[PDB]
Formats: C-alpha cells, sequence, structure tokens
RNA sequence: AAAUAUUAUGAACAAUUUAAAAAUUAAUCUGUUUAACUAAAAUGUUAUAUAUAAUAAUCU
RNA sequence: UCGUCUACUUAUUACGUUGGGUUCGUUGUAAAGCAGAUUUGUUU
C-alpha cells in the first residue's frame, strides 16, 4: 500500500453521525469541506517523501498545494 | 488477548511513541484550516466513538506538530493551524507492549446467556431502588456475585441481563460481595455512571455503608476502631491470609469502625461495622480475631465457635449450615432526593437474622443514624 | 553507603504523572500539581461571589450573580424557596444543559473542588454532573463548558 | 453588569440620595 | 559496528552519516572502542602505563 | 517555629555564586524573560527538506558526498537564518549536525 | 450444606443445564395439578397436552405452550428452537415424565 | 495446613534436615499432616515432649 | 550628564515567539495611601417569562 | 471494584476397602490506578 493517501470525499453520514454532539454545535458544521485531508502513513526521509509525492501526484505541503494551483493556462473559447 | 501489554511509566510511553512509526500524519490544508480537533477527527474516523476520540486526545495518544521540533498536546476544543500535521496512531501501533484505552480496540460479545421466566421474576423481585443511573438490589445468602470455579453455578453476573428494563446494555456491578454475605448491591446502568461511582468504593476516610452482624460473645468495648494488615498468599486450593498489627510492603490495611448496638450478657452481640477499606472477608476476620467474637455461622473463621450451644433453643448447633449472620444493611448514594438529602438505600434483614432478633426481643427494622442521608 | 543531598524543589518539575496533568489536556479529576491563586490570598480557594443589594421581596436571590454571564441572567426552572427548606439549602435549580445542571445554595459559599479546573472553589453556584453530587463544577467552568459545547462530554 | 468573571466583587454602599421623578 | 540506529524526528527518519574525522579508520579489531577521561595530566599518564 | 532551615542567597537564579564555566543556565521562560539573549527573538520554525531551502548545485553534491539527505532539527532552523545574513546563535545538543 | 442449598435453588429456578429429577419440584406439581385437579385447571386456564407430533400440529395451527418438558434422550423441536416461539424448554427424567403424565411420548 | 502444604514441601526441599517438635500425648494431632501426606527425602528428627506423661 | 553614599524582599511548570500567550484549566504583577475653602460638574448595574417557540383538534 | 477454589484422576471390586500422579472467572481502566496516616474543643 502506498504511503501517501490523497484527499477523498467524505463518507455519507448516518443520523447520529450527522447529529452534532451538542445542540450548540449545530452551527459548527455550517462551513465544512466535502473532501478529507491528505495523509502520510509512516515516518520517512526527505528523498523518500519526495519520491512518494512524485509517484502519487500529491503534494504534502499545504503551502505548496495552495501556491501551485492546477488550472488551465489557455483562455476559454 | 492483551497478554503482550506491559507496565509502562510516562518516560517509557513517550519513548515508545517516539520510536514507533505506526503513525498517520494528516496534513491540515486550507479546507480544514480552522476546524476543531474533535470535528476533524470525527469526520476522518467514522468508526471511532466520540468517547474513544476524547480519551485518545486527552491522554495524548493523538497529538499535533506545528513544525516547531516538538509535539503539541491539545484539547478537543482547540482549532487547527494551517500547514500543520495531526499525528494519530494506527491499528498496528497498539499491537506492541502498550495497551490502548478501552474504546480503541473492539471487543466481541460472542455468546449470550438465556434467563428463564422464574429467574427474571426473582431478579425483578430482588430490586430495592431504581434510578436513571443506579439500581440497588438485595442479594441473598448463598448466591455468588460472579461465576465461581464451577461454571455450572448461577450468579448475579449471569442474572445481570435481567435488569436492563429499558436500556440497550446490561448494568455493571459496582462492588462485589462474598457468597455468604447478603445485602444491598449497586449496579450502574450507564458506563459514565459506573466510571463516576467507582470512586465511591475505593478506600475512604468517612464510611458510607453499614454491616449488621450477630457475633458470638460480647466484646470488651462497646465502640471503637479495628485496623489490621492483610497479606494474601496463594495456597494449594485456597488463599492464606496473614493478619498483622504492623504494616508490610506486601500487605494492605483493613480499617473499620465498630459499634455494639445491643447484646446478650456475654453470649451474643449485635454489632454495626462501618468499613473504610475493601479487603477480602474484612468484617468476618475483624470480628473473629480483632473483636474476638466470631460471626454466628462463620465456619471459615472459628468454625466450632460459630455455632454456639447457647442458641440451641433457636438454632440447632449440629447441622452447621445456618446462614451467616452478616448483612450489608444500608448504603448512601451520591444522588439526592427531592427533600435535598442523599439517597440511602436500606435492605431488610434476612430470615435467619430476623428470627434471631425476634427470639432475643430486638426490633428488626430500625434506621441506623450513624450513616446520614 | 555513599550519601548525597538533593533538594526536593529540584524534582518538583516532574510532579505531573500524565499528559492530562502536565499539559492540562482535560479535566483535572482531583489530580493537579500546580495552582495559580491571586497574589495576597491566604485561604487558597477561588471565589465566585454575588452582590446583595436588596431584600428578597425586591431582589431575588439568583439576581445577585447578574454581573456574571450565562444562565445566572435567566430565571431558573425550579424554585425550592417556598415550603420545606432543603437539607442542603438548595434554593434554585436551572434547566439541565446536557449532563450538567446548575444549582444555587443558601448561606455562606461551600468550598468544593471542581473536577474540570481542579481548583477548590467557594461559591453558592454548583453544577452537578449526571445528578452525581461527587462531581461538581464551579460556575466559571460551567459557563465555559456550555460555550464550547462540551456539556455532554465533560 | 460591570462584574466580570475574574474581577473580584465588593459591597457598594447603597445610594440613598433623593432622586428626581421620571418624566413621560 | 557503530551501532547506528535510525534517528527518529517528527515524520522524518534517517541514518547517521559516517564520522567526519580527519583520520579515517583503517584497522578493525575485535573489541569495543572507548575513551577513558581522567582528571589532570598525571592521572591520564599513570592510567596509560598501568 | 515556622521554618527551621536556611534559604539560599541566590536572588537572581539557582547557583548565582558559581561561574558560568561550571554551571549551566536555566532555559525556562520564567528565567529567560530577563536574559539579554533569550528574551529576544527566538527562531523555532523549521524547514522539512534540503530541496525546500535554496542550495547551489555544488553544495548539493557535497551533501551527497557526505551521505546526508534529511536535515536535523538544528539544520532545519539555523540554515535559513544564517542565509538571511543575521548574527545567529546555533544552540543544539552534542551530535546533531551543529557543524554542518 | 451450602452447595446442597445452591443446587436445590438452581433446580427450583430453572437454570442452564438443569435437568429436573425431584418429583416435588414446583413445576412438576403444577403439571400434576393441571392433570388431576379440575378446579386448579379451571382457575389457571391451563391444560396438559402430550405427543411430539400433536404439539407440532398445534404449532402449525398457531398454538404454542409456555412450558415444554422433554424427557432426557429426545431432541429439541425445531419449532421450539425457532425465534417466534417464546416457549420455555425444560429437561426432565423418565420417572419425572411418568409422574407428569402416565403414558409419556417424551414431550 | 493443606493450603501451605506446597510451601512446606519447598522449605523441606531447601533445608538439609527436618526437626519436628510434637507433644507425646497428642503425637499425630500436633504433628503436621502435610509431612505425613508428602513423602520427603530429607531425614527428620522428631522430639516428643511430655513422654513421661504419655503412655509408655 | 558627573562626584559621592547604600542595595538579598528573593517564584517552579506549560503555551507562544526570527509576529501577536489570546491555549480563559490561560493573567501579562510591586500594592496602597494622595485633596485649602466656597461653589460648579457630563457616570451608566432595572426585567421582558412565546417563534426551529407556545396553545389546540382530526386521523392513519 | 471485599468472587470462588481441603478435591480430582490411573486401577480394584462391594452394596466401602487397597496401591500410584496432581484453579476458574465478571467488570472497569492503560490513568481519572496502585504503601502508610487522614487527626486538632487553653475542659489547663
Ligand atoms: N542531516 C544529517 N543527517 C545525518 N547525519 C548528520 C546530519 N548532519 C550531521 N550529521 C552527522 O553528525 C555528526 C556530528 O555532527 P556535529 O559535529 O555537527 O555535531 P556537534 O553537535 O557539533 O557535536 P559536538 O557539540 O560534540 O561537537 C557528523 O559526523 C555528521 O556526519
Ligand atoms: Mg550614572
Ligand atoms: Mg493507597
Ligand atoms: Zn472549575
Amino acid at each position: 500500500p502506498p504511503i501517501i493517501k490523497p484527499p477523498l470525499p467524505v463518507k455519507v453520514g448516518t443520523l447520529a453521525s450527522t447529529r452534532p454532539r451538542s445542540p450548540m454545535l449545530a452551527d459548527e458544521a455550517e462551513g465544512r469541506p466535502t473532501r478529507l485531508a491528505p495523509s502520510v502513513f509512516g515516518r520517512h526521509d526527505a528523498p523518500a517523501l519526495q519520491r512518494a509525492q512524485q509517484e502519487c501526484n500529491q503534494l504534502i505541503s499545504a503551502s505548496a498545494l495552495a501556491r501551485i494551483p492546477n488550472t488551465s493556462p489557455r483562455a476559454p473559447e | 488477548s492483551h497478554a503482550r501489554y506491559r507496565p509502562l511509566s510516562l518516560r517509557a510511553r513517550q519513548t515508545l511513541s517516539e520510536k514507533s512509526d505506526d503513525l498517520q500524519y494528516h496534513v491540515v490544508t486550507q479546507e480544514w484550516f480552522g476546524e476543531r480537533v474533535d470535528s476533524f477527527l470525527t469526520c476522518h474516523y467514522p468508526q471511532w466513538d466520540y468517547e474513544t476520540i476524547k480519551r485518545l486526545v486527552q491522554q495524548g495518544h493523538i497529538y499535533r506538530y506545528r513544525k516547531n521540533g516538538k509535539k503539541k498536546f491539545t484539547r478537543l476544543t482547540d482549532r487547527l493551524e494551517f500547514d500543520e500535521l495531526l499525528v494519530v496512531p494506527t491499528r498496528a501501533f497498539w499491537e506492541k507492549q502498550l495497551a490502548p484505552p478501552s474504546g480503541v480496540l473492539e471487543e466481541t460479545d460472542g455468546p449470550k446467556f438465556k434467563l428463564s421466566a422464574t429467574a427474571r421474576e426473582m431478579a425483578h423481585n430482588m430490586v430495592l431502588f431504581k434510578n436513571e443511573h443506579v439500581i440497588v438490589i438485595n442479594k441473598p445468602h448463598g448466591l455468588p456475585m460472579m461465576p465461581t470455579d464451577d461454571p455450572q453455578e448461577m450468579s448475579i453476573a449471569a442474572m445481570l441481563p435481567a435488569w436492563k428494563f429499558t436500556n440497550v446494555a446490561k448494568p455493571v456491578v459496582c462492588h462485589n460481595l462474598d457468597r455468604e454475605t447478603s445485602g444491598c448491591v449497586v449496579l450502574a446502568r450507564t458506563r459514565n455512571a459506573h466510571r463516576m461511582l467507582g470512586r465511591m468504593f475505593v478506600k475512604r476516610v468517612v464510611p458510607n455503608s453499614v454491616y449488621w452482624s450477630f457475633c458470638v460473645g460480647k466484646p470488651t468495648v462497646n465502640y471503637g476502631r479495628v485496623r489490621m494488615h492483610f497479606d494474601i498468599t496463594r495456597g494449594n486450593k485456597g488463599d492464606i491470609i496473614v493478619a498483622r498489627p504492623s504494616p508490610t510492603k506486601t500487605s494492605k490495611v483493613a480499617i473499620a469502625e465498630f459499634v455494639v448496638n445491643a447484646s446478650a450478657l456475654e453470649f451474643g452481640s449485635f454489632i454495626s461495622f462501618y468499613p473504610l477499606t475493601t479487603r477480602r472477608h474484612q468484617e468476618r476476620i475483624m470480628a473473629a480475631h480483632a473483636l474476638r467474637c466470631p460471626v454466628l455461622g462463620d465456619a471459615k473463621y472459628g468454625g466450632d465457635a460459630a455455632f454456639p450451644s447457647s442458641l440451641s433453643l433457636f438454632w440447632d448447633p449440629e447441622n452447621k449450615g445456618l446462614p451467616l449472620h452478616l448483612h450489608h444493611r444500608k448504603i448512601q448514594l451520591p444522588y439526592k432526593n427531592t427533600a435535598g438529602e442523599f439517597i440511602c438505600v436500606t435492605a431488610p434483614l434476612p430470615t435467619q437474622m430476623e428470627k434471631t432478633f425476634k427470639k432475643l426481643g430486638w426490633p428488626c427494622e430500625v434506621d441506623d443514624p450513624l450513616i446520614p442521608g | 553507603n555513599i550519601k548525597g543531598g538533593v533538594g526536593s524543589f529540584l524534582m518538583r518539575r516532574a510532579a505531573p504523572k500524565s499528559i492530562r496533568q502536565k499539559y492540562q489536556t482535560g479535566p483535572q479529576f482531583y489530580k493537579r500539581k500546580f495552582f495559580q491563586f491571586q497574589k495576597g490570598h491566604h485561604r487558597l480557594h477561588r471565589r465566585i461571589s454575588g452582590v446583595q443589594t436588596g431584600s428578597p421581596t425586591h431582589q431575588r436571590e439568583y439576581e445577585r450573580f447578574h454581573h456574571l454571564p450565562g444562565d445566572v441572567r435567566t430565571r431558573p426552572q425550579f424554585d425550592f424557596t417556598f415550603g420545606e427548606t432543603r437539607a442542603d439549602r438548595v434554593m434554585f435549580a436551572w434547566r439541565k444543559r446536557g449532563d450538567l445542571q446548575l444549582y444555587q445554595m443558601s448561606g455562606r459559599g461551600e468550598t468544593f473542588v471542581c473536577y474540570r479546573c481542579g481548583y477548590p472553589v467557594r461559591s453558592q453556584l454548583v453544577a452537578v454532573k449526571a445528578d452525581n453530587w461527587d462531581y461538581r463544577m464551579c460556575y466559571r467552568c460551567y459557563t465555559n463548558t456550555v460555550h464550547r459545547g462540551m456539556e455532554n462530554d465533560t | 453588569g460591570f462584574g466580570g468573571f475574574g474581577m473580584s466583587v465588593y459591597t457598594p454602599k447603597k445610594d440613598r440620595r433623593f432622586r428626581v421623578q421620571p418624566l413621560p | 559496528l557503530e551501532g547506528v540506529r535510525p534517528v527518529h524526528w517528527e515524520h522524518l527518519t534517517t541514518v547517521a552519516a559516517p564520522f567526519t574525522c580527519h583520520v579515517p579508520r583503517t584497522v578493525f579489531a575485535d573489541g569495543k572502542r572507548c575513551i577513558i577521561f581522567t582528571r589532570g595530566i598525571d592521572c591520564a599518564t599513570a592510567v596509560y602505563h598501568r | 517555629k515556622a521554618y527551621g532551615g536556611t534559604f539560599s542567597r541566590s536572588v537572581g537564579e539557582r547557583s548565582n555564586h558559581l561561574v558560568s564555566d561550571v554551571v549551566l543556565q536555566s532555559l525556562s521562560p520564567s528565567s529567560t524573560h530577563n536574559s539579554p539573549l533569550l528574551s529576544k527573538n527566538i527562531k523555532t520554525k523549521t524547514v522539512t527538506s534540503f530541496e525546500d531551502m535554496p542550495l547551489y548545485p555544488e553544495l548539493r553534491s557535497a551533501l551527497r558526498q557526505l551521505r546526508i539527505t534529511t536535515p536535523s532539527p538544528i539544520q532545519q532552523s539555523a540554515v535559513e537564518v544564517i542565509m538571511q545574513r543575521k548574527d545567529t546563535v546555533v544552540a543544539a545538543p552534542h551530535g546533531e549536525g551543529k557543524t554542518l | 450444606a451450602q452447595r446442597a442449598l445452591l443446587m436445590q435453588l438452581q433446580q427450583n429456578v430453572i437454570w442452564e443445564g438443569t435437568v429436573i429429577s425431584d418429583e416435588r419440584h414446583h413445576l412438576i406439581q403444577h403439571f400434576v395439578k393441571l392433570r388431576q385437579n379440575p378446579k386448579y385447571r379451571s382457575s389457571k386456564q391451563m391444560m396438559v397436552v402430550g405427543g411430539r407430533h400433536l404439539l407440532h400440529e398445534l404449532h402449525k395451527r398457531g398454538y404454542t405452550p409456555r412450558h415444554l418438558l422433554v424427557r432426557e434422550g429426545q431432541q429439541k423441536p425445531k419449532w421450539a428452537t425457532n425465534t417466534g416461539v417464546k416457549t420455555e424448554i425444560i429437561r426432565v427424567d423418565r420417572h419425572v415424565a411418568d409422574v407428569c403424565s402416565p403414558g409419556n411420548d417424551g414431550f | 495446613m493443606q493450603l501451605a502444604s506446597r510451601t512446606l514441601a519447598e522449605k523441606v526441599k531447601d533445608a538439609d534436615f527436618v526437626l519436628e517438635i510434637r507433644d507425646a500425648r497428642l503425637p499425630f494431632t500436633t504433628g503436621n499432616p502435610n509431612l505425613q501426606k508428602i513423602i520427603i527425602d530429607r531425614p527428620r528428627l522428631i522430639v516428643f515432649n511430655k513422654a513421661e506423661m504419655s503412655n509408655e
């Protein structure tokens, strides 16, 4: 199994799972992402981490993910 | 089977956390930047209960790294920072000599015991007090609290599925009694109720329970305190209990305040014990050896002396099978009633104790004021 | 054999025995090593107090804590002032917020230990967890618990 | 109220001056 | 031989690089290497000859 | 009696009478709050890999020759501050890559 | 003495693995009274039926008993094992079954 | 004593010989039944007191 | 800013920090006294008990 | 968290005798757990 897990869509929530732990936390889930966060499953060195990133096409640094968007460079027809 | 877990100090636990690579590092990206730790963990681990997540986070098994060279332990209410890591142990992390909290691993019920109609009827009859959090039952004489070495014997641990009136899970016994001791037994209905009531049954300084006993002979003092030090050693088919007046490293103390309420002249006595500790056969040993008055029917401590011929008009001293005259009478609870007093549950005296009291002319049902409400 | 001398004040840094005690990641269930009290107090307990300005006819007893935020600014659901006086002198009881319910005692403040902060607190406001009076909370921890939403957890 | 949680409380002497009547 | 264990940093593990000494080790005999730190010069000299 | 022992005359901190060559200084913030060096700016942020920090190709080959891939926590913090041309105090324990 | 009393209690209240051997058992006397005394029968609104296949046909029709004594050496009925039936099953001896009913079919 | 029979056997194995002290009027009542039940290889010297009061 | 006199009033952890505890289970600390008379003068503690609520009927 | 455990087995027969060999388990917890104490009436 690969060591880098990419973001995946959140699983469908059941009744109790969608129900918050407290009635005051009902507004906490107002703005939430529909996809999970990327993860690394072990302890590795920097060359191994870079090779895993290149093989999985998934960056680990949130700063790099934010600064390098996947956008089309051509103008829309 | 949990047979691979070892006692670990905080230093060893931190060292194992540092060494073990069975960790997952969730990167806090822009989409989860600013969320709460409990929210993040609940969204990322649907198979974990909130109790499990709370225990992990508060005990420090789940932590976070803010690129500072050190680990950061947080509360469930702390917000996540951008471009940090959340370190969570994996399944393989708990396969080493480090035991996880109760919620991490998954237990299997397996078999389910069947209770008959008469068994359920008597289980409902034994109920004394019921609450949203606790159930106090009247365990009788001769009924084991737990399954003994012989698995064919009935027990309160086996009758337990009969006291889940409306709950989904059966209650949990908060304290165990001897096979011969009869009286009030506390069963927590909720897991949180059990965790909160466990504090009430550890060694204390103020007693919250009474033991009414009929001892053979009257002690030299009407009231006082008893303190022994018990050492338990494994024997052939039993336990060797060594009682000492001085403490030892392998010993544990047993303390109880006794009061002689009423008595015959020098042949029998009615004594109320108020214990402060929880030791095996505590009351029986302290009556037989400290007070030098064996409990009526206590054949294990002072066998021939526990069946006196003075009560031969009432009890035949030749059968040697009469029930032990020791009864867990009254117990205080942390829950209050509508009047503002702590709820004190009282159990009626058994048949043999009521018979002895009536033959000696003593009132059976009397409130013991030494344990307030 | 060989004897040396090291003061216990050098080892006091290692007094906490767990993550919960060293970093305060949860409620201090009567296991707290380091305490922070106001400079000058000799009786080491925290004080959540109320201001009395009038008779029970004009100013009600729960209105003393109006300067505090939270449920003390609402009128309670239960009132035990009329009729037989409570044994523990509980005058009012607010609505249950999850597993916590706020009570107001009568007389001088009773000094108890909040299991969330771990401090001895002297106040008339006691929050009981799951109707079990062994686990009590000061009003400050009660307001903080409700604010975060941990009412059903702690 | 000017009380607060951390701030300690004191017992102020009740103002017993003669007050003007409110007006519609 | 050097008993090198993987150094454990947060989410980073590596192995120790060879020693940066101006005299490379060329003899490998059976035994553990050690330094005996003494006080003063005379004690170092004496233990050397003992 | 209220106290029978004796209190030390060290008003600054523990071991105020000794010389710095013998005793080590406290690093707790309650003590470093008045220190002229440790009360000032302190760099704690780190850089994960050597590729994230700017290095010339000759320095890349020197690291490969020395067989060094992942930076140690002191190198993750001190390399960037020195490349910014600032007076730096590289403080680290023994055997953590303080030389490089 | 305590072991004797505990075994007698486990015989009185039917426990797992308990085979009734004493004819003075309360349920055995209940069955004997239902068989013999008509006033007890009319007061309890109960009746005693014999025959494995007869009980099977009654279950098919929709009638199930509340106590099913099975003589030791016979199998438990599949309809009694089924979940929809709430009939308690009891193990009795040969002479106990003879006392409960002179000609016992085993059930 | 049937519970500590095993501890007594271990102590006998550890010792080189055994020295029993009994009362001649109640020889077997005073003697330890564990030593009578267990066959031990260490020789034992028994000392019966009050032999002049006991039966010849 | 000089020339002179004195100086022992005494804190342990945690978090953050080449920027801000903003983690409220966190405080970041030197208190406190200080007022010519006559006038003038701008300052604050009220409660709202029903709208994801409350009061009610039919029927499956 | 006050559980329970002076009898089994290799043989011998008779309606008890004689030779050998010798624990199980409920629940909670992974610390919020583990030794000992938990006392105070200038009634002098
Ligand atoms: N990033 C790295 N990865 C692996 N090994 C390293 C790394 N950096 C340095 N080392 C190794 O660590 C060893 C010790 O380095 P260094 O001399 O800097 O330690 P030091 O802290 O100066 O020790 P001292 O204070 O005792 O002089 C060197 O031999 C080097 O090979
Ligand atoms: Mg100057
Ligand atoms: Mg203890
Ligand atoms: Zn609190």
